[PDB]
């Protein structure tokens, strides 16, 4: 799930 | 990067075969073991790793095996305040003889144009103090113009006019390219930049910066020049936010450059002998010279029109791709008038009654419609003779040619092949002046009294003098 | 306040996308067993 | 007179000389000894003198002829290949001949069922998941065919893997899939 | 995702060799590696020809070209009134994506012989001397053609911007849906357009299909065949649409550099051998249907630059025999002051008064008729004066309906004005005038009739005809206001 | 065609030339003594 | 050699098609066996065109075309004033050689 982790991980990341 | 051979070398054209890394469509290739910087630019994938290229500078002296150097991006040229005053060539090097041009950013002369969501609707009127242009097609700010001519009917005296009211009155560094011109003309244009404080060698306060690639250039210099210049400007315009002065003569010789190579790259030639890439080749170059909402540029572009044609697919072309055309006319030269222009032929976009008022624009279609009655006599004078003439039409016949003489004007740069002055008109004045001979306000004149004057004022002066001389 | 937020929300998106590029046997693995679930 | 087409097309005169010969060796059944015979015949071409004799332009062609039709007898080839290579030297085609041959080599490497297949991965994968993916990808196949994979390794693509089975092209590398969503994010 | 893919052999000016791909289609789109779109249009034994939707220089020997599957197709519907779109349908506007629900395939056939029906209904441009003496109908295909600079943009707009009193209606069967197709263009100039659009508040029953000069040529070649679907969706669902093609010159341009990039045999001024069958397939869809296939219909309006007015050339030709008519634009007029200037005897009109209210077609027989004469003796100007009182009188009432024609830019008249206008034309009550007024006068007399007279021209649109009452009454005020008249 | 006959050069079109010079050098004589 | 050294493969109109010539330059002046000088303008892949400075009454299939390694040139000076030349520079006013000292290309 290679960009659900970046989608998460990122946002979570900007958050 | 990448290395290749040279493995054919026909004219200008020159194929290149690459065993490892391919270089993209558009990349500049350097050759190896060469006295003078020699670039090829990539324009055809042939396949069998074989890449068909246009030279930048002459093939004489090529070999066959010999290496070829991959930069792995298109000819970058400096950009930035540093180019002010300079004199670059197609691939930017500084051909003054002043040193390097020691900028600090490099920008590819192969750019995307603006986008739809970047235009901008502004329409104001750029007053050049000419009075046939402000009257009839008047330039706006941050427009494309454009000059259309045959050989020698002024497109050169009419651009250095423009450089020297413009330039002069301008605060926003202007950019001349020279595409495929005489050299003559740069070296004149150079030394009355320089002489007239625009470009300065020392204190650098330079506000014009020069790309030039002339007549005996290769057809690649010949239609990449253009491409340096705009990338110039468009520095300028976009990292800068200034309003840039974009002159460009001559523009028809880029066209006339991808003709040289065109069958050269394997393509059915179209009409005219023309490539058949010619309409998106001029619109992907004319559509990067534009304004945008981050900046202004104001192009100002000579059109050579081959043989008085205007129907040639090159003229043709570029018609659809600017907002005030100025079309000089051999039958207006061969009267004595200058500047050449052709009122019945010329056209601007904000020649609108809301832009410039109804009084200009009242004034103007009144010149228009009298000049268009002047040539519709024309017949009946030729047939009948003048003695003939009803007398409302002489009226109109002797107003017409008082107009034709008045659109005349002499200009600053051409006061040695005139001996006169030169006169910038406002453009009240011009307004006011026409207005007043369509009236009748100077019926009593004569018509030699309004040629090359500036305001009515001088036309009434003169035609003191005239008759106080006899 | 609509373009303070539209150049914002562009550097972020082109942030978050090219701060996973500095960021697998499960993956290869994974590869194969979706090529079997293909079918 | 019908001709005996191969399974898979080439074009120029590598494939027509190419179908010509497939055609005649599948008329009397002999397609793997002229297969052999076309290998030892590129191998003896690329001798360096005989290279240099038959690339070589101002050589008679009736000479050359010759060349090639008395080295064709001191191997003793087939009447096929024999003809072939006769046919190639009359007309002038000597140096498109390892072309051809290459072609017809192609052509009954798919007569074997032989179906090539890249897989394209970021760092060199090892042979177990090598051979799992052997297994599975056999399951792609048709009746009676083998696979050819050439394992290349581009870290570029930074994980994933971009399978190429013939002409069917899967991506399962993970920038396509990082470009992919950052596209949806902004558009 | 399992795709059949293929090798790009070679790629130059827009043009793709392909290696593999033996199931692709003639004219499917398929996909580069680097995101860009193509359409195959060769396809040939050892390769296919790809035109390449944007910048080759993104395409590179041996990248890999997917398939699709489809034929180009484009999103259409009612949500598409309002932007600015590519040639795909693609919104450039910067208002977010189209939420489109239908998609429509740009290159299906036109309706055969069977689901059409005469062209009987007008569509009103708002210019006096179109809707007058070249009437155009819903479902015609009437050409605009002239030189550089005449005014054919113009006459475009003024056609869009007028339909907005029959959008703003409830009459939901006069409604008119306008697209407007640039072709070879600039952006600035088609932002000067949506501008004007916006202005005039014309963008919210518009769409503007936008493949400038700066765009691929396979895009300037699509944008019309996009258009056209766009307004066959309204054509086929009991609406009516209008098209404008600005202009097919270009399209040409763009299809003849594609084809000759191709390597096809080249023809007359190079174009291929079927440039006419490209613009007949998509003229040929702007029909009009019977009721049985819902009434709608879908009127074209092409454009074509002639150069020095030679409409002999090949693509004038082509599209001349296409088409149902023509306006034809000259210079000369527009710098003798006639404003639009249309050659009144040279535009024609072959639906004619089939497509006019019963109204204009009252006055404009009238009209009509005197302007030929006055055409045929208006070599006599300038001796006028030394001729019979016949020929002085055509003179006069030819010069009269000649300035009554000028009309000003960007203000499409009503057709009951315009109506009234020929009225007080063509019955005589602008002899005793002088020429220099009549304009002035037209202008004051229109304020006139539109403020207290609002029964008359409300009774007139309603009626389509000038009833007896209806005549009488004009007489009346055309006769005050005319003696009460500086 | 309104200019047809002094655009296309020749007799007809350099004889009407030489009669408007006529006619206004004659007109500007008759001007500007009256100046 | 087939480097310094060519064979010519086909001759006509005044057109050599030449075998190998590897090392030659564009618009470089190439020398045949016969005596007569050509300037070779299309360096293809296969062969190398050359345009022949004379009468290709003299050069036959399989001539020998030598290098010169000089781009054409004539020669300049002050003593060509007063002499009739050829496009190549010699003389041919019948009046002997021209001393130049200077070439220029
Ligand atoms: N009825 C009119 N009255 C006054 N001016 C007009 C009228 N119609 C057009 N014009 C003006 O004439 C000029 C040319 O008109 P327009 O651009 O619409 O025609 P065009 O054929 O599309 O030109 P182009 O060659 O750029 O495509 C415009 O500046 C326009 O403002
Ligand atoms: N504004 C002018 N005033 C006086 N003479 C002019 C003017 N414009 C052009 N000329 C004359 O016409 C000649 C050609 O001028 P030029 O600028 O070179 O035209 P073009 O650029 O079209 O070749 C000039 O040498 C000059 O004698
Ligand atoms: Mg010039
Ligand atoms: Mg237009």
């Amino acid at each position: 799930q290679k960009l659900f982790v970046d989608k998460i991980r990122e946002y979570k990341s900007k958050r | 990067a990448a290395t290749g051979r040279i493995v054919a070398v026909i004219g200008a054209v020159v194929d290149v075969q690459f065993d490892e890394g391919l270089p993209p469509i558009l990349n500049a290739l350097e050759v190896q073991g060469r006295e003078t910087r020699l670039v090829l630019e990539v324009a055809q994938h042939l396949g069998e790793s074989t890449v068909r290229t246009i030279a930048m500078d002459g093939t004489e002296g090529l070999v066959r095996g010999q290496k070829v150097l991959d930069s792995g991006a298109p000819i970058k040229i400096p950009v930035g305040p540093e180019t002010l005053g300079r004199i670059m060539n197609v691939i930017g090097e500084p051909i003054d003889e002043r040193g390097p041009i020691k900028t600090k950013q490099f920008a590819p002369i192969h750019a995307e144009a603006p986008e739809f969501m970047e235009m901008s609707v502004e329409q104001e009127i750029l007053v050049t103090g000419i009075k046939v242009v402000d009257l009839l097609a008047p330039y706006a700010k941050g427009g494309k113009i454009g000059l259309f001519g045959g050989a020698g009917v002024g497109k050169t005296v009419l651009i250095m006019e423009l450089i020297n009211n413009v330039a002069k009155a301008h605060g926003g560094y202007s950019v001349f390219a020279g595409v495929g011109e005489r050299t003559r003309e740069g070296n004149d244009l150079y030394h009355e930049m320089i002489e007239s404080g625009v470009i300065n060698l020392k204190d650098a306060t330079s506000k014009v910066a020069l790309v030039y690639g002339q007549m005996n250039e290769p057809p690649g210099a010949r239609a990449r020049v253009a491409l340096t210049g705009l990338t110039v400007a468009e520095y300028f315009r976009d990292q800068e936010g200034q309003d840039v002065l974009l002159f460009i003569d001559n523009i028809f010789r880029f066209t006339q450059a991808g003709s040289e190579v065109s069958a050269l790259l394997g393509r059915i030639p179209s009409a005219v002998g023309y490539q058949p890439t010619l309409a998106t080749d001029m619109g992907t170059m004319q559509e990067r010279i534009t304004t945008t909402k981050k900046g202004s540029i104001t192009s100002v572009q000579a059109i050579y029109v081959p043989a008085d044609d205007l129907t040639d697919p090159a003229p043709a072309t570029t018609f659809a791709h600017l907002d005030a055309t100025t079309v000089l006319s051999r039958a207006i030269a061969e009267l004595g008038i200058y500047p050449a222009v052709d009122p019945l032929d010329s056209t601007s976009r904000i020649m609108d009654p809301n832009i410039v008022g109804s009084e200009h624009y009242d004034v103007a279609r009144g010149v228009q419609k009298i000049l268009q009655d002047y040539k519709s006599l024309q017949d009946i004078i030729a047939i009948l003779g003048m003695d003939e003439l009803s007398e409302e039409d002489k009226l109109t016949v002797s107003r017409a040619r008082k107009i034709q003489r008045f659109l005349s004007q002499p200009f600053q740069v051409a006061e040695v092949f005139t001996g006169h002055m030169g006169k910038l008109v406002p453009l009240k004045e011009t307004i006011k002046g026409f207005q007043q001979i369509l009236a009748g306000e100077y019926d009593h004149l004569p018509e030699q009294a309004f040629y090359m004057v500036g305001p009515i004022e001088e036309a009434v002066a003169k035609a003191d003098k005239l008759a106080e001389e006899h | 306040q609509n373009m303070m937020r539209r150049k914002e929300q562009e550097h972020m998106i082109n942030w978050v996308e090219k701060h996973v590029v500095q960021s697998t046997i499960a993956k290869c693995i994974a590869d194969l067993k979706l090529l079997a679930k293909k079918a | 007179a019908k001709l005996v087409r191969p399974p898979v097309q080439v074009y120029g005169i590598e494939g027509r000389y190419a179908t010509a010969l497939y055609s005649a060796a599948s008329k009397q059944n002999k397609l793997e000894q002229v297969e052999k015979e076309l290998l030892r015949v590129a191998q003896i071409l690329k001798e360096p003198k005989v290279a240099a004799s038959v690339l070589n332009p101002y050589v008679k062609r009736s000479i050359k002829v010759k060349s090639l039709n008395d080295i064709t007898a001191k191997e003793r080839f087939s009447p096929l290949t024999t003809n072939l290579i006769n046919l190639l030297a009359e007309n002038g085609r000597l140096s498109n001949t390892q072309g051809v041959v290459s072609a017809f080599s192609t052509m009954m490497s798919v007569h074997r069922g032989e179906v090539p297949c890249t897989v394209t991965s970021a760092s060199p994968l090892e042979e177990a998941t090598l051979s799992e993916l052997k297994t599975v990808l056999k399951s792609f196949l048709s009746q009676g065919q083998v696979l050819k994979l050439e394992a290349k390794t581009d870290p570029s693509i930074l994980g994933g893997m971009i399978v190429r089975i013939g002409e069917k092209y899967v991506d399962m590398s993970v920038k396509t899939k990082i470009q992919k969503l950052g596209r949806a994010m902004r558009e | 995702d399992l795709e059949e893919t293929g090798r790009v052999l070679s790629i130059g000016d827009g043009i793709a060799r392909v290696h593999g791909l033996r199931n692709v289609q003639a004219e499917e789109m398929v996909e580069f590696s680097s995101g860009l779109k193509g359409m195959s249009l060769n396809l040939e034994p050892d390769n296919v020809g790809v035109v390449v939707f944007g910048n080759d220089k993104l395409i590179k020997e041996g990248d890999i070209v997917k398939r699709t599957g489809a034929i180009v197709d484009v999103p259409v519907g009612e949500e598409l009134l309002g932007r600015v779109v590519d040639a795909l349908g693609n919104a450039i506007d910067g208002k977010g994506p189209i939420g489109s629900k239908t998609r429509r395939r740009v290159g299906l056939k036109a309706p055969g012989i069977i689901p059409r029906i005469s062209v009987r209904e007008p569509m009103q441009t708002g210019i006096k001397a179109v809707d007058s003496l070249v009437p155009i109908g819903r479902g015609q295909r009437e050409l605009i053609i002239g030189d550089r600079q005449t005014g054919k943009t113009s006459i475009a707009i003024d056609t869009i911007i007028n339909q907005k009193r029959f959008n703003d209606g409830s009459d939901e069967k006069k409604k008119l849906y306008c697209i407007y197709v640039a072709i070879g263009q600039k952006r600035s100039t088609v932002a000067q357009l949506v501008k004007r659009l916006t202005d005039a508040d014309a963008m919210k029953y518009t769409i503007v299909v936008s493949a400038t000069a700066s765009d691929a040529a396979p895009l300037q070649y699509l944008a019309p065949y996009s258009g056209c679907s766009m307004g066959e969706y309204f054509r086929d669902n009991g609406k009516h649409a209008l098209i404008i093609y600005d202009d097919l010159s270009k399209q040409a341009v763009a299809y003849r550099q594609m084809s000759l990039l191709l390597r096809r045999p080249p023809g007359r001024e190079a174009y291929p051998g079927d440039v006419f069958y490209l613009h007949s397939r998509l003229l040929e869809r702007a029909a009009k249907m019977n009721d049985a296939f819902g009434g709608g219909s879908l009127t074209a309006l092409p454009v074509i630059e002639t150069q020095a007015g030679d409409v002999s050339a090949y693509i004038p030709t082509n599209v001349i025999s296409i088409t149902d008519g023509q306006i034809f634009l000259e210079t000369e007029l527009f710098y003798k002051g006639i404003r639009p200037a249309i050659n009144v005897g040279l535009s024609v009109s072959r639906v004619g008064s089939a497509a006019q209210t019963r109204a204009m077609k009252q006055v404009a027989g009238t009209m009509k008729l005197e302007l030929a004469q006055y055409r045929e003796v208006a070599a006599f100007a300038q001796f006028g004066s030394d001729l019979d009182a016949a020929t002085q009188q055509l003179l006069s009432r030819g010069v009269r309906l000649t300035e009554l024609l000028k009309q000003g830019q960007y203000s499409p008249m009503a057709i009951e004005e315009q109506v009234a206008v020929i009225y007080a034309g063509v019955r005589g009550y602008l002899d005793k005038l002088e020429p220099s007024k009549i304009t002035k006068f037209e202008n004051a007399f229109l304020s006139h009739v539109v403020s207290q007279h609002q029964a008359l021209l409300g009774t007139i649109r309603a009626d389509g005809k000038i009833s007896e009452q209806s005549d009488a009454k004009l007489k009346e005020i055309v006769t005050n206001f005319l003696a009460g008249f500086e | 065609g309104a200019g047809s006959i002094r655009e296309a050069g020749g007799a007809f079109g350099k004889r009407e030339q030489a009669e408007e010079e006529r006619y206004f050098r004659a007109q500007s004589r008759e001007q500007l003594a009256a100046l």
